[PDB]
RNA sequence: AUGAAAGUGUGGCCUAUCGAUCCUUUAGUCCCUCGGAAUUUGAGGCUAGAGGUGCCAGAAAAGUUACCACAGGGAUAACUGG
RNA sequence: AUCCGGGUUGAAGACAUUGUCAGGUGGGGAGUUUGGCUGGGGCGGCACAUCUGUUAAACGAUAACGCAGAUGUCCUAAGGGG
RNA sequence: AGUGAACGUAGGUUGGGGCCUCGCAAGAGGUGCACAAUCGACCGAUCCUGAUGUCUUCGGAUGGAUUUGAGUAAGAGCAUA
RNA sequence: GUUUGACCUCAAAUCAGGUAGGAGUACCCGCUGAACUUAAGCAUAUCAAUAAGCGGAGGAAAAGAAACCAACCGGGAUUGCCUUAGUAACGGCGAGUGAAGCGGCAAAAGCUCAAAUUUGAAAUCUGGUACCUUCGGUGCCCGAGUUGUAAUUUGGAGAGGGCAACUUUGGGGCCGUUCCUUGUCUAUGUUCCUUGGAACAGGACGUCAUAGAGGGUGAGAAUCCCGUGUGGCGAGGAGUGCGGUUCUUUGUAAAGUGCCUUCGAAGAGUCGAGUUGUUUGGGAAUGCAGCUCUAAGUGGGUGGUAAAUUCCAUCUAAAGCUAAAUAU
């Protein structure tokens, strides 16, 4: 029961498998099901996007935290920024993240802006006034798009010192794997002993 | 502050780090004034527990590392006997002590 | 190491005298790891040994059936025949 | 046909009981195992890991429960040099 | 933890189809892809070597090794049947 | 020792009004629980935290708005798919098993109590009775309840006190349109000949077509019939999605917002620890459970190698509600 030479392959199959295989001949009687529940959903809240006003949140994850990204709601710091209270946010559809807190200017200033260009935008209906007909603008998102922002120029000139960049980052590791064992022989040999000595 | 390298120390990016407002989840356990009269008063009504006492005994007896290493026994952790051994000396100063 | 030296010597003049993984233990090394960041125990690793499998490429293992059973076998006994 | 206490009466008593954990005993019960080769299996044996000579037919290879034997050690000298 | 692929025409050598040159042709000469053997070079590992320096114990330049790798050396792969 | 009345706990009734079982079970929430089998044997492992067994729901259920993930320039309830990944991890480290974070997408929505002196007024609720405009409303009357029913507060906060200016609100009736349940109407050859019992077949000449889907009719029918296509005209429900639309009118009462000042309660046989059993990929122990112990208030959990000392980060447990994306 074992090959001629073939790579040794892991097939999870000694359970009963085959009386949970599940084929989706359902995609496409559902892809009309989740267009028709958008256009119903559209009707119903009638004049206004399916989607609310996303926040832009810097991804984690050192792996990607290069791209920024649509995070969950905007923040209470954010909304009080841009003159408005977090309920009336809510309510007129921008997404407010209670938990989410501000430690980045950029990404601070960038939503804040982006609250000031939602509320710009936007025509808010008076409770019972009047009802101006503004056919519906669907996706919000796709209004104000995430503009991942561009850090740099095309070209340069060379602001060079020439400190060997390879060198900086081997001296960088060296602090770092020595910063406890070197404030240890600075604790003995360097002081307890002249904490005594005259 | 970070230096603005992929590694090291406070490693990497230099962005405005500045800055948040505080929470009111992180003041969960404060004293207060209520807490602080109640806890005062239910231990004045009444009566410091079995172990309580067990541990007073080798306070004045055989001081503390005897305490602890019962306490630790008796409650679960070292951290929880070091504080439970250290309110055991505070009670012993405010009732033996004048 | 020996010998004046040429040289000879990586166990027994030569042909036998022996043992994987996992586990444990030892030797090595200013070594690496314990992933939020430090130190010392502690544990884990890296390179070479040892504790052993005699069924010796290495399961962890006593009978009985005349109460018996199933898959087989003329690859194989109890009768003939050759 | 006496008053009072409303403790029905009498044993036993912080032992026992029960709960949890720990040691022993526990074929009453459960699970499972109970080598291989082989002039049938079994009883013998080891032809199962190795070594010498012969079988072996003058290269090498070569079987049988073929033949006559051997190994699981011994040695800081019985190693090395002179 | 880490580190990370050009001394040279991306190397030399023996082969090597095909193409170029001289020729009538036989042939000789040149250039030689793939692939084959081989000697090197480069990267990581292991064993040392241990410069300028310096938080005086960090840094590891420089150059070697019958050692080692499923490596580099003008990419072959991905998707489907 | 009596008089009468309370209170507390426990009863009774064929007491006024009510509710529970059982069925079904594909999917869902739990409990309990194997062996065959795989390992070329077999006891751990595996099958499998499956079948069987039992308790319990709904159109979905469960989950869920952090005692989360992370270590980043940080993300931000829940579930599902793609991916991570047949990976990190587990394992007679054999057979075999085996997640999670980030990332793209589907759908998106948040909230509630306990702990506060209403204390210049239990403001609260069931019930009974009467009347009405009856999924209810109001008056009066018994009761519940201070051993705490309402208003206010939920950590993002927030409360009390101080000063200063604004800014926004409720109810129903009536059709249209909305979603379902249905009804009805809405073109075209039965012309000729030939075989045949029958023409719905062949040949000829047309017709309609947003209708040549389908079926029926004595053989293959768009044109014979029902329907099909296209629009129309009805009637009956569920109505708050909106439009028109008219009575009011809440209100003297509620909500958001700024600066100062004091405060700022936040869940216990729990958390956690030891140990036993089980379970997990979770490895000096991932969850769960029994038993012994049993905290704290700058406190507690977590930070995937046990501890001690030192910092840091991140949440806020032991109370609770909540559609859609998913299963069938």
């Amino acid at each position: 029961a074992i090959s001629k030479n073939l790579p040794i392959l892991k097939n999870h199959f000694r359970k009963h498998w085959q009386e949970r295989v599940k084929v989706h001949f359902d995609q496409a009687g559902k892809k009309v099901s989740r267009r028709n529940a958008r256009a119903t959903r559209a009707a119903k809240i009638a004049p206004r996007p399916l989607d609310l006003l996303r926040p832009v949140v810097r991804a984690p994850t050192v792996k990607y935290n290069r791209k920024v990204r649509a995070g969950r709601g905007f923040t209470l710091a954010e909304v009080k920024a841009a003159g408005l209270t977090a309920a009336y946010a809510r309510t007129i559809g921008i997404a407010v993240d209670h938990r989410r807190q501000n430690r980045n200017q950029e990404i601070f200033d960038a939503n804040v802006q982006r609250l000031k260009e939602y509320q710009s935008k936007i025509i808010v209906f008076p409770r019972n006034g009047k009802a101006p007909e503004a056919e519906q603008v669907l996706s919000a998102a796709a209004t104000f798009p995430i503009a991942q922002p561009a850090t740099d120029v095309e070209a340069r000139a060379v602001q060079d010192n020439g400190e060997s960049a390879f060198r900086t980052l081997r001296l960088a590791r060296s602090e770092k794997k020595f910063r406890g064992i070197r404030e240890k022989r600075a604790r003995e040999k360097a002081e307890a002993e002249a904490e005594k000595k005259k | 502050v970070k230096t603005g390298i992929a590694i090291g120390l406070n490693k990497g990016k230099k962005v405005t780090s500045m800055t948040p407002a505080p929470k009111i989840s992180y003041k969960k356990g404060a004293a207060s004034n209520r807490t602080k009269f109640v806890r005062s008063l239910v231990r004045e009504i009444a009566g410091l527990s079995p172990y309580e006492r067990r541990l007073i005994d080798l306070i004045r007896n055989s001081g503390e590392k005897r305490a602890r290493k019962v306490a630790k026994k008796r409650l679960g952790s070292f951290t929880r006997a070091k504080a439970k051994v250290e309110e055991m000396n505070n009670i012993i100063a405010a009732s033996r002590r004048h």
